[PDB]
């Protein structure tokens, strides 16, 4: 990018910042757990209580 | 939300030295809000010639060939059987039951919509996926035509150059006497012929539409019926716990005050749209139905 810039001759460059992306550590996030919202299940069949 | 706003129409948009248009199957639109079968009727004819205004005459085709219009009265009344035409000179200007006047190679469909139920048409046989009211599928019930006041000692006379150019397309099956070529769903369900008594139905308007029950689901206090099943989650199929009709009841009204009361506010709120031929006898201003059902929502 533009570090300073007065006319298109002379401006200074530099390097944009290094943004690594990558998923979370354990893969927190990837699982909505803690939710009455999105709750998932192990339910028997044949009592399908959960 | 309910599907009862878009649909169907397959309008003629093209003019290629007549002989023969490509028909171009389209879908149409109207904005929501709270209607009633008087004030929808006067703009779904507005929804029909809202395509009329960019791709039929941005492309030359003439002005009376509006393919779909949705009539309210009932043609054929002062049509006595000896003499084919309608003898006052004009077709009687109250409404009966709100149906469809259609032209050749021109249907509409009614496939994901809910517009028959609240039109105040159906079918005999609710089972069957989707029909479209096609032209030659409501035969026998043409509209007739008409006697002008003028040489009538003398002559029959079923002229059409009176409407400002406007053509009637009359027909002629036997000599001397005389149809034209709309067809109304009125006539073709009353016809001596039939063969839309078979498939289609009168009823009442039905503001409404018939709407779906609405389905109680509890899961997490509740056990379930008795053969439903807990693990499903999701916000499509639940344990149901109950039904009942979705509460969206008609309040009727009835007056002698009727639709000279609509001559009178067209005087007022000054107003051309809702009626761009207001002199065709066919595309006219339709009446209002001498009984109007409004739309309520009691709490149930």
């Amino acid at each position: 990018h533009f570090a300073d810039f007065v006319d298109d001759r002379r401006a200074t460059a530099a390097g944009n910042r290094p943004n690594y992306i990558g998923f979370r550590d354990n893969f927190i996030g990837m699982m909505y757990y803690n939710s009455g919202s999105n709750t998932g299940s192990f339910s028997s069949q044949t009592q399908q209580l959960n | 939300f309910f599907n009862s706003n878009s649909f169907k129409a397959l309008l003629m948009s093209d003019k290629t030295d007549p002989a023969n248009p490509v028909y171009t199957w389209f879908e149409l639109s109207i904005p929501e809000g709270d209607y009633t079968v008087g004030s929808l009727i006067d703009m779904l004819n507005n929804a029909v010639v809202e395509n009329y205004l960019e791709v039929g005459r941005q492309k030359g085709v003439q002005i009376s060939d509006i393919g779909v219009k949705f009539d309210t009265r009932n043609f054929s009344l002062g049509r006595d059987p000896l003499t084919s035409l309608v003898t006052p000179g004009n077709y009687t200007f109250k409404a009966f039951h709100p149906d469809i006047v259609l032209l050749p190679g021109c249907g509409v469909d009614f496939t994901h919509s809910r517009i028959n139920n609240m039109l105040g048409m159906r079918k005999r046989f609710p089972y069957e996926p989707g029909y479209v009211i096609t032209y030659e599928d409501l035969v026998g019930g043409n509209i007739p035509a008409l006697l002008d006041l003028a040489k009538y000692p003398g002559e029959t006379s079923p002229v059409l150059q009176d409407p400002d150019g406007n053509s009637y397309h009359v027909e002629e099956v036997s000599p001397k006497k005389w149809q034209t070529k709309y067809r109304s769903w009125c006539l073709a369900y009353n016809s001596s012929q039939g063969t839309l008594k078979s498939e289609q139905i009168l009823t009442v308007p039905d503001i409404t539409g018939g709407l779906g029950q609405l389905y109680w689901s509890l899961p997490d206090a509740f056990k379930p019926p008795v053969t439903f099943t807990n693990n499903t989650t999701d916000i499509s199929t639940q344990p149901v716990t109950g039904m009942h009709l979705f509460p969206l009841s008609q309040r009727i009204v009835y007056n002698t005050s009727a639709v000279y009361a609509q001559l009178v506010e067209q005087m007022t709120n000054n107003t051309k749209v809702f009626n761009r031929f207001p002199k065709n006898a066919i595309l006219m201003q339709p009446p209002y139905d001498t009984t109007q059902w409004i739309s309520e929502n009691v709490p149930y």
